[PDB]
C-alpha cells in the first residue's frame, strides 16, 4: 500500500479486533485492553460503501437487439453481426477487468491511508510525551491510568497536564 | 516500564484473494463477487409478458397454420419460439424472413384486424391437404387461396384498401408457385401469372415459377410470403392475373416499442426475474455476468470473465 | 506565548459538487462542465460548405424533378434534406434506395457530366402531366423517356459507352412499369418489354411488370430508378427491347470524400461552427455531448448524461 | 483525502485567502498576517491545468457516417444499425463516466498531498525550534519577528541561530 | 561534525519521457513501448496454414477456372487472395458475391466432393473459347454447360440429390444469359430459358435475360453464378426447361471454423508468426500495433496511436 | 509525485547508484559510502513488474472478421461496416491511451511512496538519536562507526545503546 502502514510499519492485524477496523491496544499500571477507533473504521466504511453504492446505478436494459446465434451460414451480413457482438463483448470485458483492478489499487491504499490517518492522530495529541516505537506503538513517558488511556482514544488528552513529567522521563 | 498504546488494524483468519494493477493474487480481508454466473433455470413470467409460441414460431403464428390458433390475438413484450417448433401447413418460403419476423416480434401483438374484401372472378377460402386442421384439409387462417371460377376464367383482381387508420398496417400474402403447367392452368387458366401489391411509394411484383421441389407434407409446389407496410393516408392495391395468395386484413405496427423474441428451451416457470435469457432468468444486483449474449430486459452487462472480486476490505494479515 | 505559524488553505463560500469513486455529492472549489448541452438553432454555413435541398431530397435532385433545378451543379460537405421536401414528377421508387443516397451524398456534388446518345428508332424526351415544369408537361432533367417511333417500332436499343476518362462513372436509369397493356403497347409497341444493363463485370436485367398501382399525380404507373457505376476503362451498354428510360449523361464519384447528407430542420444561419447537429450548430470546447447522436464535423462525443463535473480545485471547508 | 491534511488535520480553509490556493497565516510579537505560498500553489495549478489540456487533445471528427433515425419499420438490417449505434453510446457514456469520478478522486487526492508537502516542508525548516500543535500550526519556541516569519516563508530561516533559545524553551 | 546518513535513489544521465494524466513530458528512468510498429514484409507460413491463391481469387477457384487447378483439395486457415489474381475463363457475375466468398473462405476448403449426375436430354460438358486450358476450349472444371441434344430437344432437366450425409452441402451453379435469340435456340431450343433449383425450406428461380453485354475474352453473354445449401436430411432438386450450368458435385461446410481470406501483397516467407497482416508479419509482445486494422489471429489490437511509453522505472532526476 | 520524495525533498538522484534504486549514502570517522537498500528497490521493481505481466495476459485472437478495405461504392451496408470498424478503432485507441496515462500517474507515485517508506523505516530505527535535516539525510548525534552505519542498513542498529550519548549532544 502507498502507506507502508497496513502490511508495512504495523507488522500485522487483531484477528481478535471484532468490533472495528482499527483501535488501539494500551499497556498500564492496570493492565492491557483492545478498544476499536469508530472514526477511522466508520471513515474506511463510508468510503468502500460509497464506491459500491456507485457501482449499482443500473443503467441495462436493452429489449429488441439483434440475432446473437445462427442456424445456418449465410456471409456477409453475418459476419458483421457477429462481429459487431464480439466487438462488444470484448470491449466490456476490457472495462470490467481495469474497473476492478483499479478499484482495488484505489481500495487498497485507501484502507493503508486510513491506518496512517489514526497513527497521526495520535502522534499528534501526544506532543513531546510520547515517542514513536516503529511498529504503531507509542511509547508513553508518564503514567496513564484507565481514564487517561481512554482521554486519548477519545480525543480529550490535554498533553501540558503530563508535560513536565514526559519530557523529564524521555530525558534520563 | 512505561505505558504504552499501540495502533493497528483487523485480521481475518481466511482471506479473499482480488486482483490490482501489479497483483495477480493480493489477499484482503472482504471481497464481493462481480460476475453473476447463475441463472434460474426456468424463464419468469413477470414483470415482462411472455407468450410461448410451444409449437408455432412467430411466422406460423402469424400466417394462421394449424398449430398456432391458441396464439390469436396475443400480445408479449417477449415471444418465446421453441427448437420443437413445427410447420403443419403448404409448404413457403419467405424472402427476408428474418425481417419479417424482428418486424412482428418487434410490434408486439398477433391481434389480427379482419378485413372484408371482394375479390371478383375467382372461387375463395381454397383448403390444402398439405395443412390439415382437425383431419381435414385447410389453409393459414389468414390467407385467402384464391383459383380459377366455376364457369372459367380468373377474372382480372385489382383490389384497394386505404388506410383510414391513424397507424402503420402490415399486410401478409403470397406467391403460389406451382409444379407443373397442368396445375398452373388447373387452378388459375392463365397460362403465366403474375403478384402485383403496392402503396403509393412502394411495390413488389412477382411472376411465379413453376417446377417441381422437393415434396413436402405431399406437395411440390410453394407459396412464397411477402409483406408490404401502409402508412396512415396510403392505399395498397392487389392487383393479380393469377396465383394470388390474398389477406384477409392485417396486423398493427406498433413500432419501436420494447418487445422481441427469444429463442429458447426452458419452460416458464413462477418466479419473478427483470432479466431472461436463452438459459434462464437472471435474479441478481451484480453489474456483469456471463450466463449468456442473449439478455433481455434489466440485466447484468455480459462478459467474458467468470468471476471478478472486488476489494471491499483492507489488506488481511493474520500472523 | 509563543509565535505560530499556521499552514492552511483557501474556502469559498459557494462549493460545487462533483463525483469520485467513492461518493455522488463532493464539494470542491471550483469545477468544469465536460457535457455540452447547448447548441445554436441555426445550422452554421462555415467552415463546412452546405447546400439546402430546401423542396428537394438528395435523390429529386439527382433525378432533374421539378423543383430542383437550382441544384444543379452544386456541391456540398454536407447536403441538407428538408422534411419539407416533396416529389413534383411522374411516381418513382428505387430499389435500395437508402443505398443511392449514400453515395451521392458521399461524391459531394451534383454536376451532371452530359454525353450525347443516340437512341435508334424511339422517339425522344417524352413529357408527363405528373411532371409539370411551368405548367407545362416535362421530366426528370436527367432522363429521357424513349417511345416508340412515329411509323411504328421501338428499333431495337442498343448503346454503349466507354469511360475513358479517370474517374468511376455513376450512371442513372430506369424502368417504365405501365398500368395497362393498352399503354404498354401504345408506348413500345412490344407486349412486353425488357431493360438490360451492363459493364464487363455487372449487369442487371429488368422485365416490367404492368397494373394498377394507386394514383400519384393522375399517375397508376411507375418508373423503377436504377444505377450502374463504370470504372476507367470498363463500357456500360444499355440494351432495351422496350420501357427504358435513358440516362443523359453521368456523376462523376469522388469517392472516400468527407460529404454526407444531414436531414434537418433548422434554417441555416450565419454563425461559425465545426461541428451540425440535426438539431443546430455545437460551439464548444467540452469533450462530450449531449444534443445528438447525429453529429458531423469536429464535435464533441454524443453521451446519454446531461452533465459531468471535472473538479478543478480542492475540497472546499468554509466554517 | 488520502493525506488527511485537506478536510483533515486541518480543520477548515481559509475564505480570505484569495490569492494562493496554500498559505501561512502567523502570530508574533508584531501582531499577525497572512500570505500566499506560491510554490505549492503553483504545483497544484500546474498539475490541474496539466490534466485539462489532457482533455482537449481533440480527435473526434466524423462526417458520413450511418443514419440514426429512421421513417419506417424494416427489421434485420435496422436492429444493427441501432444495437451498433445504442453500443457505441453506452460505451462512450461508460467513459465519461469513469473518466471524470476517477479524474476527480485524483485531483482531490493531488490537492490533499500538495497541503501535506507545505506542512512537510515548513516542519522540515524549524527543526527543533518548533513542535507541531496537530492543526497545521507550529508553535514557534523562540522571538520570530516579521522578518523571521518571511525567512520561514522564502525558505531562508537557518534553525542554528534560534536554536539554543528553542531548545531551552521546549525543555522548561 | 556527527555522521550523517543519506537516503536516495538512482538517476541516470539520458531519461525517456513518458505520459500520465496531468502531464504530457515527464522523464523517468525506463519505460517500455506498447504500440508495435514493425511487421516482417513477408507472411509467415506458420503456426496458421496458408495457401496462396496467386492468380485465382477464391471464387474462380471455387468454379475451377483455368488458372486455379493448383487449388484443388487445398484447405487453410487462411486463403491468401493477390491484387494480380485474373479471370481466364467465361465472363461470370455473383449475385452477392462478397457473401458466397465469406462462406468460401470461412468453409476453409477446396476440396470438391464430386457426384455422379444423369442429365437426361441434353449434350453435356459445353466448352468455350472464353475459357482456353492447354490452348483448347475448357469451361469451370466444377461445372457442366449443357445445351440441346443432337437430334433436338433440351429434355426437361429434373435430378435430385438427397444429403445421406452428416455435413451440409454447398453446391455452385448458374444461368447462362446469352446475347441473341439466335444464340438462345440454338442452345436450348426453348425462346426462353428457366432455371430453379430448391430444398425442403428454401428456393430460387431465374428466367434468363438476352441482350449483348462488353465482349470479355470473345464473349456478350454471362453466366450467373448461384450457391445452394443442403442441410443433412434435405433434398435439392434441379429442375431447367433451358440455360442452367449444372453443378458437378458440391463442397462441405464445416461451419464456424477458425478460416478466412486476406488480401495481400506480400510473398509468403520462411518465419513464424501467430499475426498476419495485409502488411506482413507481427512478432511481437505489445498489447497494441499500428500495423494494420487488417489483422488475422494472435494479435496485438489495432490502435490509431504511433507510440505509447509505459513509465518502468521512476522519475529520473541527475543534476 | 504524491509523496514529494523523489523530485521532492531529495533534491537529486546518484547516477552512481548502479546496484540498486534506493540507497544510503553515509558520512562517518572511517570516511563515506554509498550501498543499495535490498528491500526498498525489490518492493517497487515487484510492483512494476506485477503490472507488465498483468498487461500480457493474452485475449485478443481473431480469424473470420469483416471486410475493412473496399474496391468500390456500396452505400448502405459498406457505411455500416466502416462505422462498425471505426468505433472500435476509437474506442481501443482510447483504452489504450487512459491505461498508459493512469498506469504512469500511479507507477510515480509508487516509486516515491517507496523512497518515502525506505526514509520513514530510517527515521524510526534512529528514534531520538538523529534528527532530519530536510534533504534526505539524517544527522546522527553520535560516533557511528562502519559496522554501526552498515547496522542502521541491515536493521539491527539499537537505538538504545547509543540514546545517552545522543540525547546529551542533541541538547548542547
Ligand atoms: C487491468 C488490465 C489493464 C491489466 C487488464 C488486463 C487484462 O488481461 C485484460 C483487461 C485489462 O483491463
Ligand atoms: C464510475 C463508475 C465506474 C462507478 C460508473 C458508474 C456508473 O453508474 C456508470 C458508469 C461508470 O463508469
Ligand atoms: C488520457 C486521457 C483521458 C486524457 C486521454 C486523452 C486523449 O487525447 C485521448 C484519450 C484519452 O484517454
Amino acid at each position: 500500500g502507498l502507506f507502508g502502514a497496513i502490511a508495512g510499519f504495523i507488522e500485522n492485524g487483531w484477528q481478535g479486533l471484532i468490533d472495528g477496523w482499527y483501535g488501539f491496544r494500551h499497556q498500564n499500571a492496570e493492565g492491557t485492553g483492545t478498544a476499536a477507533d469508530l472514526k477511522s473504521t466508520q471513515a474506511a466504511i463510508d468510503q468502500i460503501n460509497g464506491k459500491l453504492n456507485r457501482l449499482i446505478e443500473k443503467t441495462n436494459e436493452k429489449y429488441h437487439q439483434i440475432e446473437k446465434e445462427f442456424e445456418q451460414v449465410e456471409g456477409r451480413i453475418q459476419d458483421l453481426e457477429k462481429y459487431v457482438e464480439d466487438t462488444k463483448i470484448d470491449l466490456w470485458s476490457y472495462n470490467a477487468e481495469l474497473l476492478v483492478a483499479l478499484e482495488n489499487q484505489h481500495t487498497i491504499d485507501v484502507t493503508d491511508s486510513e491506518m496512517n490517518k489514526l497513527f497521526e492522530r495520535v502522534r499528534r495529541q501526544l506532543r513531546e510525551n510520547a515517542e514513536d516505537q516503529g511498529n504503531g506503538c507509542f511509547e508513553i513517558f508518564h503514567q496513564c491510568d484507565n481514564n487517561c488511556i481512554e482521554s486519548i482514544r477519545n480525543g480529550t488528552y490535554d498533553h501540558n497536564i503530563y508535560r513536565d513529567e514526559a519530557i523529564n522521563n524521555r530525558i534520563k | 516500564g512505561n505505558p504504552i498504546i499501540c495502533l493497528g488494524h483487523h485480521a481475518v483468519e481466511n482471506g479473499t484473494s482480488v486482483k490490482t494493477l501489479t497483483d495477480n493474487h493480493v489477499e484482503v480481508v472482504s471481497a464481493k463477487e462481480l460476475v453473476e454466473t447463475k441463472h434460474t433455470d426456468e424463464l419468469c413470467p413477470s414483470p415482462l409478458k411472455l407468450v410461448d409460441g410451444q409449437d408455432c414460431d412467430l411466422i406460423n403464428g402469424a400466417l394462421g397454420s394449424p398449430g398456432c390458433d391458441r396464439l390469436q390475438d396475443t400480445t408479449w413484450d417477449v415471444f418465446i419460439e421453441r427448437p420443437t417448433a413445427v410447420d403443419t401447413c403448404y409448404p413457403f418460403d419467405v424472402p427476408d424472413y428474418q425481417s419479417l419476423r424482428s418486424i412482428l416480434a418487434s410490434s408486439g401483438s398477433l391481434e389480427f384486424i379482419a378485413e372484408q374484401f371482394t375479390w371478383n372472378g375467382v372461387k375463395v377460402d381454397g383448403s390444402s391437404s398439405a395443412c390439415l386442421r382437425g383431419g381435414r384439409n385447410s389453409f393459414f387462417s389468414r390467407l385467402n387461396w384464391l383459383t380459377k371460377a366455376t364457369n372459367g376464367n380468373y377474372g382480372p383482381i385489382n383490389v384497394t384498401k386505404e388506410n383510414t387508420g391513424s397507424y402503420v398496417r402490415l399486410y401478409l400474402w403470397g406467391v403460389h408457385h406451382p409444379s407443373s403447367d397442368n396445375e398452373q392452368t388447373d387452378l388459375y387458366k392463365v397460362a403465366t401469372g403474375r403478384v402485383t401489391v403496392s402503396t403509393r411509394s412502394d411495390q413488389i411484383s412477382i411472376v411465379p415459377n413453376i417446377g417441381s421441389r422437393p415434396r413436402v407434407r405431399n406437395q411440390s409446389g410453394r407459396i412464397s410470403i411477402y409483406w408490404t407496410l401502409v402508412n396512415p393516408g396510403d392505399s395498397i392495391i392487389f392487383n393479380s392475373i393469377g396465383n394470388l395468395i390474398a389477406p384477409r386484413g392485417h396486423y398493427k405496427i406498433s413500432k419501436s416499442t420494447k418487445s422481441t423474441v427469444l429463442k429458447s428451451d426452458k419452460r416458464i416457470g413462477s418466479c419473478t426475474s427483470p432479466c431472461l435469457t436463452d438459459k434462464g432468468s437472471i435474479q441478481s444486483d451484480k453489474p456483469f455476468q456471463n450466463v449468456s449474449r442473449i439478455a433481455i430486459g434489466n440485466c447484468p452487462k455480459y462478459v467474458k470473465q467468470g468471476s471478478l472480486m472486488l476489494a471491499t476490505g483492507m489488506r488481511n494479515i493474520p500472523g
